[PDB]
RNA sequence: AGGGGAUCGAAGAUGAUCAGAUACCGUCGUAGUCUUAACCAUAAACUAUGCCGACUAGGGAUCGGGUGGUGUUUUUUUAAUGACCCACUCGGCACCUUACGAGAAAUCAAAGUCUUUGGGUUCUGGGGGGAGUAUGGUCGCAAGGCUGAAACUUAAAGGAAUUG
RNA sequence: GCGGUAAUUCCAGCUCCAAUAGCGUAUAUUAAAGUUGUUGCAGUUAAAAAGCUCGUAGUUGAACUUUGGGCCCGGUUGGCCGGUCGGAUUUCCAACGGGGCCUUUCCUUCUGGCUAACCUUGAGUCCUUGUGGCUCUUGGCGAACCAGGACUUUUACUUUGAAAAAAUUAGAGUGUUCAAAGCAGGCGUAUUGCUCGAAUAUAUUAGCAUGGAAUAAUAGAAUAGGACG
RNA sequence: GGAUAGUGGCCUACCAUGGUUUCAACGGGUAACGGGGAAUAAGGGUUCGAUUCCGGAGAGGGAGCCUGAGAAACGGCUACCA
């Protein structure tokens, strides 16, 4: 959100949701921040060290929170089956 | 719309001016004038070849055509050599931005050289007052009929 | 719609993708083509025609194997009927309802059904009347109505 | 639910869904080539006759209309093309 | 009976942008709805659609993102008057700076601007933000 | 879409359904049924001059208690007439029976002031003078 | 206007009750109640909720139709049947739980997809009282139906919910 | 809503507020009013869905027909430079529009008048090793519109333009001492004159003129009474 | 055909049966001259215009006419009414 002569003005580009890509704004006290672990070669979850998705209020009131996660974590690569795209 | 008869006034029909002297032995008896009334409408040759008089006749009469060329659907033939179109159209209102159908009907004068029936467009040609209501002429007919001829009986 | 009721029956043909083929289908549009006119004698609306066809023979369509509907194939026979088939069987239900309500004036659920499908009638035939199978002034008449159909 | 592939729906939910609503709809009646070994040449029928079908040469019978689906007669074969 | 066939998928696509999906199937298609769904993608507002062609009148499948809060359609498709279009943009677009009412012109279906580079006019179809 | 009719050419419909439901605006009926030129003692017009018949006293309505003091009037212009009160104290005084007093409105479109049952009017000036004058006393009551 | 007139029973007459008691309770019982021929056209004629189309969300019942099964039961010799079971699918009458949403709320899968305000269309309402009154027209044998004002008056009337 | 004996509402005194050469009051209308609702209401219970269904006028009404690709011409903003003694244009770049082409493609149509344009070419060349460039007659462009014949399915919408009164409105110029105004005025050799002005826009529904060919109608070839010749 | 400056049911004669209408004819109301405009300032609107410019009608109500290029004139006439 520029401004006349380049400049980021006005505070707070906010998050978005992985799911559905609507805002996630701030009374939004619904919503969540899932962190995933970066493991390593046998077991070792280098800590510190995420894969993250961040998910609206709506969907997980939607109930949609679970299968949307699946669908997310693995088209990301740490999910092999579970989900399908046909149904 | 006259036919038959054509001498079937009390006055002797004829147009103004148009001598045959009788001393001169013709094969045509009676000699005609006519005229292209311009802007481009053929004088159909049903005035040329016809034999009614009709003084109103924009291609045989005294009438001149000028100002309005207007067109219409035929409506009502039930006059004498003249019928009434009805012209429509949608009006604008501005508060509303909308439009509602208007109409009006015209009703003009028709030379015999047409043959007119209802529901046939037309396009009429302004003139001078001919009488009471009438301040245009028919000029050319644009449809034929409503294909007629293909509503008929049984195989 | 259910034009005249509050009745909501999706239910249809669905018909093929296959605009042509069935390569199964052997014979030929002579073939059908013949077969219609056969059962067009004796006596048999497009309809039927169709029906029969389609059980009896291996007739899926009779469009997809010659490019005509079977009305068509009639009316370019000489084989077509007065009056379109469904004005007809319009008709005809209206004249027996009513030949009802002659014998049972205190039916009023008859004159009640009457009205509908005169009305169906009504406004079929300004359709027929309209695209120009049926002259412009054809009427239909409870009077005359009922030698209409026989 | 809230992302999948309408453009290539499963073999067995496009199955179970009405003859309309699937994605291009078309029929789901078939074409029979029926035997009753009293004769030689077979006839062919639409699985819902409304019209009951009689063979060949023989006024024997076929099938009988039902609901739907005709109910062929007896000692019958069939095949679907 | 079915009577605009346009403000039939404007509403689908709306109704799954607020469901929270990513895929309407809209029936019965048309060319319109296409030159619609083609300025809502040329100014990305949905992804990509297909045509599938049951032989009928058509499926589309709009693949959208929810970058669109809203697309809408104008019932009666006034007329328009080069000086007017400021006026419509105005009462129902959400800020000067975004956001298209697209509408029909003689030379093309097309978003309010465009429909100012070329300096055309004609009927009002609907919008997008 | 409940109600109106939205087609681009049913202006008629929509034009015309106003035209009538118009007439349950109160003011606009009012107006075109020329209610005020019609009803009404006033012609119409903001004053009327005319002439006292009585001095009344009316007793006030509840839960208020006095008595309000007014004059019967006969419009000049009009024969009708007319209840009008005298305000502010004293005032009645002022007035006597047969004098020639100026009438005006009570800033309601009719409908009667306050706890003043039925009057609709009140007195602005008597024998020319004007009521509030005299009331202070910047002016006297003229001749007879 | 006939026929019918068992039953219950506007009116009326009584017995009781009551300060009274033209009533409520009990008795008697006319018209009515039923039917034919013709009227009348009104009901809180109610879901107090227009019709057509689309879209948006979960669940178990059930009504009618249909598809599917090395289902159960009927036994005969297996079948055929018929009823029953389970999966589905249209289309019914509904109920359940939610509420993305809607509402002033009560509540509502429509009363939702509306200041992010436009699918098509019909009708009605515009403070309360005056008053469904006067009037005219029209329909009716009548009773009455439809259409349907104003003067004047008046600061509330009303709705849903909360606490008492 | 105050007043029935301590009146924050009356009658006054004091003090105070608002507007001020003006301020009150009556009546009307307009805004507030999304309480007339096209934009923009409401109708379960607040006012309000006809007992029901048919149905003419009226309003409304599913999808489908030249789409996609290639080439040419020259515009008007903008950038990176300025060549130049504030603004200039060529090469470079995008980006936004307009015109005309070829893709099986009426452009109404023949009969010359006419040509502005290249498939041309007749020479060669100012000059950057040349398709960078235009003057230039002798085979080969139609449409740019003349004018005469022969003919044209109907609309709606939309663009642009003519024709148009002034005052009024919006608005430029100008120091009526300011201003409401007005259309004046401004410069000198103020001794024999110099000179800027008296804009612009709006102007709509209809009519006319013209560019468009999406959206929405209308007409056509089915008893062939078809179409070109 | 007459009449007019002239078109025209303008009038007459003869002849026909037409013209308008839910897209509101016809009738009623108007405390109605029409326009340029005026008031209210988000827009869409609502209300207003007797009244400085244009057009129109009148000159107590009606009719009739002279003069003249031009009047159905009214600071012209003639009649009836008031
Ligand atoms: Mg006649
Ligand atoms: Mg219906
Ligand atoms: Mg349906
Ligand atoms: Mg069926
Ligand atoms: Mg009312
Ligand atoms: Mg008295
Ligand atoms: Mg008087
Ligand atoms: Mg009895
Ligand atoms: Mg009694
Ligand atoms: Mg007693
Ligand atoms: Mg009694
Ligand atoms: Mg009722
Ligand atoms: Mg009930
Ligand atoms: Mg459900
Ligand atoms: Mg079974
Ligand atoms: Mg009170
Ligand atoms: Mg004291
Ligand atoms: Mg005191
Ligand atoms: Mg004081
Ligand atoms: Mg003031
Ligand atoms: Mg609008
Ligand atoms: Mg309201
Ligand atoms: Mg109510
Ligand atoms: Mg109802
Ligand atoms: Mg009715
Ligand atoms: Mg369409
Ligand atoms: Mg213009
Ligand atoms: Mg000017
Ligand atoms: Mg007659
Ligand atoms: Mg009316
Ligand atoms: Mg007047
Ligand atoms: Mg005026
Ligand atoms: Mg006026
Ligand atoms: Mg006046
Ligand atoms: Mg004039
Ligand atoms: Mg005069
Ligand atoms: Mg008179
Ligand atoms: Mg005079
Ligand atoms: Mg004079
Ligand atoms: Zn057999």
């Amino acid at each position: 959100m520029e401004n006349d002569k380049g400049q980021l003005v006005e505070l707070y580009v906010p998050r978005k949701c992985s799911a559905t890509n609507r805002i996630i704004k701030a009374d939004d006290h619904a919503s969540v921040q899932i962190n995933v672990a970066k493991v390593d070669e046998e077991g070792r979850a280098i800590p510190g060290e995420y894969v993250t998705y961040a998910l609206s209020g709506y969907v997980r009131s939607r109930g949609e929170s679970d299968d949307s996660l699946n669908r997310l974590a693995q088209n990301d690569g740490l999910l092999k089956n579970v989900w399908s795209y046909s149904r | 719309s006259t036919e038959l008869t054509v001498q079937s006034e009390r006055a002797f029909q004829k147009q103004p001016h148009i001598f045959n002297n009788p001393k001169v032995k013709t094969s045509k008896r009676t000699k005609r004038w006519y005229k292209n009334a311009g802007l481009g409408f053929k004088t159909p040759k049903t005035a040329i070849e016809g034999s009614y008089i009709d003084k109103k006749c924009p291609f045989t009469g005294l009438v001149s055509i000028r100002g309005k060329i207007l067109t219409g659907t035929v409506v009502s033939t039930k006059m004498h050599r003249t019928i009434v179109i009805r012209r429509a159209y949608l009006h604008y209102i501005p508060k509303y931005n909308r439009y509602e159908k208007r109409h009006k009907n015209v009703p003009v004068h028709v030379s015999p050289a047409f043959r007119v029936q209802v529901g046939d467009i037309v396009t009429v040609g302004q003139c001078r007052p001919i009488s009471k209501t009438v301040r245009f002429n028919v000029v050319k007919v644009s449809a034929a009929a409503g294909k007629a001829n293909k509503q008929f009986a049984k195989f | 719609g259910r034009m005249h009721s509050a009745g909501k029956g999706i239910s249809s043909s669905a018909i093929p993708y296959s605009r042509n083929a069935p390569a199964w289908f052997k014979l030929s549009s002579e073939s059908v083509i013949e077969q219609i006119v056969k059962y067009a004698r004796k006596g048999l609306t497009p309809s039927q025609i169709g029906v029969l066809l389609r059980d009896a023979h291996g007739v899926t369509q009779a469009r997809v194997i010659t490019g005509n509907k079977i009305m068509r194939i009639l009316k370019s026979n000489g084989l077509a009927p007065e009056i379109p088939e469904d004005l007809y069987y319009l008709i005809k239900k209206a004249v027996s309802v009513r030949k009802h309500l002659e014998r049972n004036r205190k039916d009023k659920d008859a004159k009640f059904r009457l009205i509908l499908i005169e009305s169906r009638i009504h406004r079929l035939a300004r359709y027929y009347r309209t695209v120009a199978v049926l002259p412009p002034n054809w009427k239909y008449e409870s009077a005359t109505a009922s030698a209409l159909v026989n | 639910v809230l992302v999948q592939d309408l453009l290539h729906p499963t073999a067995a939910s496009e199955a179970r869904k009405h003859k309309l609503k699937t994605l291009v709809q078309g029929p789901r009646s078939y074409f029979l080539d029926v035997k009753c070994p009293g004769c030689l040449n077979i006839t062919t029928v639409f699985s819902h006759a409304q019209t009951a079908v009689t063979c060949e040469s023989c006024s024997t019978i076929l099938c009988t209309p039902t609901g739907g689906k005709a109910k062929l007669s007896e000692g019958t074969s069939f095949r679907r093309k | 009976t079915r009577s605009s066939v346009l403000a039939d998928a404007l509403n689908a696509i709306n109704n799954a942008e607020k469901t929270g999906k990513r895929q309407v199937l809209i029936r019965p298609s048309s060319k319109v709805i296409i030159k619609f769904l083609q300025v809502m993608q040329k100014h990305g507002y949905i992804g990509e659609f297909e045509y599938i062609d049951d032989h009928r009148s058509g499926k589309i499948v709009v693949q959208l993102n929810g970058r669109l809060n809203k697309c809408g359609v104008i019932s009666p498709r006034f007329n328009v008057k080069i000086g007017d279009i400021e006026k419509w943009t105005a009462n129902l677009l959400p800020a000067r700076q975004f956001g298209y009412v697209i509408l029909t012109t003689s030379a093309g279906i097309m978003d309010h601007e465009e429909a100012r580079r070329k300096h055309v006019s004609g009927k009002i179809l609907g919008f997008v933000y | 879409g409940k109600g109106k009719p939205r087609g681009l050419n049913s202006a008629r419909k929509l034009r015309v359904h106003r035209r009538n439901n118009r007439w349950a605006e109160n003011n606009y009926k009012k107006r075109l049924l020329g209610t005020a030129f019609k009803s009404s003692p006033f012609g119409g017009s903001s004053h009327a001059k005319g002439i006292v018949l009585e001095k009344l006293g009316i007793e006030s309505k509840q839960p208020n208690s006095a008595i309000r003091k007014c004059v019967r009037v006969q419009l000049i212009k009009n024969g009708k007439k007319v209840t009008a009160f005298v305000p502010n104290d004293g005032c009645l005084n002022f007035v006597d029976e047969n004098d020639e007093v100026l009438l005006a409105g009570f800033g309601r479109k009719g409908k009667a002031k306050g706890d003043i049952p039925g009057v609709r009017f009140k007195v602005v000036k008597v024998s020319g003078v004007s009521l509030l004058a005299l009331w202070k006393e910047k002016k006297e009551k003229p001749r007879s």
